RNA sequence: CACAGGGAUAACUGGCUUGUGGCGGCCAAGCGUUCAUAGCGACGUCGCUUUUUGAUCCUUCGAUGUCGGCUCUUCCUAUCAUACCGAAGCAGAAUUCGGUAAGCGUUGGAUUGUUCACCCACUAAUAGGGAACGUGAGCUGGGUUUAGACCGUCGUGAGACAGGUUAGUUUUACCCUACUGAUGAACUCGUCGCAAUGGUAAUUCAGCUUAGUACGAGAGGAACCGCUGAUUCAGAUAAUUGGUUUUUGCGGUUGUCCGACCGGGCAGUGCCGCGAAGCUACCAUCUGCUGGAUAAUGGCUGAACGCCUCUAAGUCAGAAUCCAU
RNA sequence: AUUAACGAGAUUCCCACUGUCCCUAUCUACUAUCUAGCGAAACCACAGCCAAGGGAACGGGCUUGGCAAAAUCAGCGGGGAA
RNA sequence: GUGAAGCCAGAGGAAACUCUGGUGGAGGCUCGCAGCGGUUCUGACGUGCAAAUCGAUCGUCAAAUCUGAGCAUGGGGGCGAA
């Protein structure tokens, strides 16, 4: 017989494979389309989450209710120090897909490079590139020469490997990440010279991105590890008094088909998939060579938009570093990805121009009062310390 | 052509009381508390009550107070809440007591005077609200 | 942008911080943290806390 | 109450039939101020379905757990609302008849064990059904349907009543398969990639302006574009607010024990106040894309059939549809 | 036919109270979990992927199609008319 | 905990008589530990610690209360507040 009252689906079936992540980094699975007219540029940048915060602005949005009235939003610090090319592959296309076919690497590598492909270093002999090396300095690089003026004739689509400098962060580890960003230049011939000039030379994310634009996140959500099905799909609890549990479903199916079908929600994994949001908006690109990288046109003191006693579970911020507004899946030092839209974007809110007046710096440690220990000092007074 | 009440451009917030509450009654009309009965601008969906907040229309009847607005049911609009919630300015605030006054389904006042202090989003939605009270938020 | 006083303890407000309590007769406090207004609803007296700017002044 | 047996024989599913039940057609005396077919349809007649009830007893009596409710998934169209359209005894508004269409929804309560029903209120709407009359090693046990007991009618009596009432034990999964997840031998070890196939996602409403305008004697009274919000659903996150306290962190305090103070044990965490970190809440915050091909319908050129005609050859636009991103 | 006191008797309403509920979240102890030692039972024609067909009128085995890759761990309650 | 008869003193009234404060300790009375019993959770376990147990919540508790040993009634017979 039918179903008494009717009522919607619980969870969704679109994102259906509830299974642990392949592989640790996320995966851009799509660039932006290619346009022939633009000038040569890459496509993506990569880095690191430090954590949240709160800032205050004016808002500029005409017929709303709060329009030219201050607002109180959210947002999250990703850190971001530069990156080095190393190389650039070419792929061609063919009636069953697009395939790579030549890569030409850079004459010299890092030992931070090197480190990704050994799982054992300490105990190694660091030869990785050791006889690639001997291609450069005999017969003027002729093999080298060779590999480019291929992907000048026969590629269509370039993209250039690249990876991070790890030892400029607070963190543990050692082995940087490697990744692959894409060009839209505008002829075959000049995005691949353009790729020749930047190698083994750093890149700066000032230079990818831009403020107050719109970009797409990608990363690996936070991880829990084995959960019920109250949980993990989110359906309603039987009454106090079941006997053989509680925290459950309680009819996965019909006599006939027969089977238990790949509908029907059941216990598993929670978290630690692949996930990309999208739509985010950035609100400032900081320096980080300035000491005043959390000031306003209106706030005039100088600080530092690290908290009183760095970010929790995190050290501080030395580098350059993003602003975005709203949250992002991952953990803190978790390896972020961000990587430029394919919408096109005419909505009014999503082409404001936002200008900031006021930027949060306390202790998230605790219930922080104070924004900077001289404004502490000259409030508390003198302490039996400071002889 | 009488259209529906429901408040037009109230953002959202922390909906502090549902269906079945019991909350003051603050004007002259002659009663004293009020029962609620159900909520105008409610949705549907499978055993989930409605509810409402600071500033938007409620269908109630009275319990205790003068015998000639008893058993019948009248429209009402709340005006302060005791669950805190906050603005687009980032400020959480919540006052002492439920309370509420009895309407017309077009927007009129019944009572007279308004004691005590009064919501910030009642008194922008209802202009009769605004011009009758003292005291806002 | 405005910054506010902790009524019960004068200790400083930034915006977002604290809430805002409405007594019944129209008179509007305001807390910095949950320690404030926690003592507050209790009766307590702020002329006898070590800690507040009151009390330090009184001495 | 007992024994030997019976699916040779009933009470439930399943199977053939469709009288009764439900739904749809054909002719046209007439209703509709005049006018058979805008909207209906007598006297007759042809069908469809297995969510009603009957008829039969083919399968189970060395047993297929027999009412209803709770939770959850999917399927059908005889379409309540949502998209786009054709008709009217369609001026506007509100409505009635039909088409393509099942992608997306279809509620909160008082009384009854109820299925069924009838009232209150919100909403765009509160459509109809199947899956062994879905669903008891998923729950509950209100009713029926063991033993105790009371009343009324019947019987001389033991006792009877599809008459009323009260109390009455709900067992087992570790095996195989199915499903959700997690490892993994063979071609040396790794890093960076392509994408066959499988899945798929968003939904509805409100306010301002258009507008007191088009229409209409008047009373009344719309729509596209534009702007701002909201209901249901989905994926994340913890700066702020709230919850949680074995941080047994700090303080207060009862009884007893260490001769007293200091410092401590025990009262399965003695009790109370505050309480960071972590987890967490439409109780908190952020986000949810556009290309191709079409159906109903409206058209262009144009014969068959010197005229006419959207179709016969050719062709244009086109929906919440279909396939992709 | 009434009836004060009495009742782990059946039934209706009101005040106070609450996670029964809107709508779920967190904490503690003991298992479940892994290891060393010890170490059973119920049950079992052969066994174990589906759709339609016909058949004793609801097949795991038959006919026609779909398909189909070693060995395995923790849960689950559709089916084996268990 | 409540406080029945019997007894002492005082006060009001013309009289008949009526009031007030103590003393005393009755009741198949009452709250509530041990013993005795077994209402609800239709809780735990349900190839159990157990062929009837475990936990919380409950009924009675100075009398028709609980209990040991010796003796009597024997199967169409005994015994039964049924
Ligand atoms: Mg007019």
């Amino acid at each position: 017989s039918h179903r008494k009252y009717e009522a919607p689906r619980h969870g969704s079936l679109a994102f259906l494979p509830r299974k642990r992540a392949a592989r640790h980094r996320g995966r851009v699975k799509s660039f932006p389309k290619d346009d022939p007219k633009k000038p040569v540029h890459l496509t993506a940048a990569m880095g690191y989450k430090a954590g949240m915060t709160t800032i205050v602005r004016d808002l500029d949005r005409p017929g709303a209710k709060a329009h030219k009235k201050e607002v109180v939003e959210a947002v999250t610090i990703i850190d971001c120090p530069p990156m080095v090319v190393v190389g650039l592959v070419g792929y061609i296309e063919t009636p069953r897909g697009l395939r790579s076919l030549t890569t030409v690497w850079a004459e010299h590598l890092s030992d931070e490079v090197k480190r990704r492909f050994y799982k054992n270093w300490y105990k190694s002999k660091k030869k990785a590139f050791t006889k690639y090396a001997k291609k450069y300095a005999e017969n003027n690089g002729a093999s080298i020469t060779r590999e480019l003026e291929r992907i000048k004739k026969y590629c269509t689509v370039v993209r250039v490997l690249a990876h991070t400098q790890i030892r400029k962060t607070p963190l543990k580890q050692k082995k940087a990440h490697l990744m692959e960003i894409q060009i839209n230049g505008g002829s075959v011939a000049d995005k691949v010279e353009f790729g020749r000039s930047l190698f083994e030379k750093p890149v700066t994310i000032d230079t990818i991105f831009e403020k107050d634009e719109m970009i797409d996140v990608i990363a690996v959500t936070k991880g829990h590890g084995f959960v019920g099905v109250t949980a993990r799909w989110g359906t309603k609890k039987l009454p106090r008094k079941t006997h053989k549990g509680l925290r459950k479903v309680a009819c996965i199916g019909a006599w006939h088909p027969s089977h238990v079908q790949w509908t029907v929600a059941r216990a598993g994994q929670m978290g630690y998939h692949h996930r990309t949001s999208v739509n985010h908006k950035i609100y400032r690109i900081g320096k980080g060579d300035d000491e005043a990288n959390a000031s306003t046109e209106t706030d005039l003191t100088k600080k530092k938009i690290t908290p009183m006693g760095g970010f929790v579970r995190y050290g501080e911020v030395n580098n350059d570093y993003v602003m975005i507004k709203g949250s992002v899946p991952g953990v803190k030092k978790r390896i972020m990805t961000l990587r430029k839209s394919l919408f096109t974007h005419t909505s009014r809110k999503a082409l404001e121009k936002v200008e900031l007046k006021w930027i949060d710096t306390s202790s998230e440690f605790g219930h922080g009062a104070f924004q900077t220990a001289a404004e502490k000092k000259q409030f508390m007074g003198t302490l039996k310390k400071d002889l | 052509k009488q259209k529906r009440g429901a408040p037009g451009g109230k953002l959202k917030m922390t909906l502090g009381l549902p269906v079945g509450a019991i909350m003051n009654c603050a004007d002259n009309s002659g009663a004293r508390n009020l029962y609620i009965i159900a909520v105008k601008g409610a949705g549907a969906r499978l055993n989930r009550l409605p509810a409402g907040g600071v500033g938007d229309m409620v269908m109630a009847t009275v319990k205790k107070g003068k015998p000639e607005l008893r058993k019948k049911v009248h429209p009402a609009v709340i005006v302060r809440q005791a669950k805190p919630w906050k603005r687009f300015d980032g400020v959480f605030l919540y006052f002492e007591d439920n309370a509420g006054v009895i309407v017309n389904p077009k927007g009129e006042m019944k009572g007279s005077a308004i004691t005590g202090p009064v919501g910030k989003e009642a008194a922008e939605l209802w202009p009769r609200i605004a011009s009758n009270a003292g005291v806002v938020m | 942008m405005r910054t506010y006083e902790d009524t019960f303890s004068g200790q400083r407000i930034y915006p977002g911080k604290g809430k805002l309590y409405v007594r019944g007769d129209s008179k509007i406090f305001r807390f910095q943290n949950g320690k404030s207004e926690s003592l507050f609803l209790q009766r307590k007296n702020p002329r006898r806390i070590a800690w507040t700017v009151l009390y330090r002044r009184q001495h």
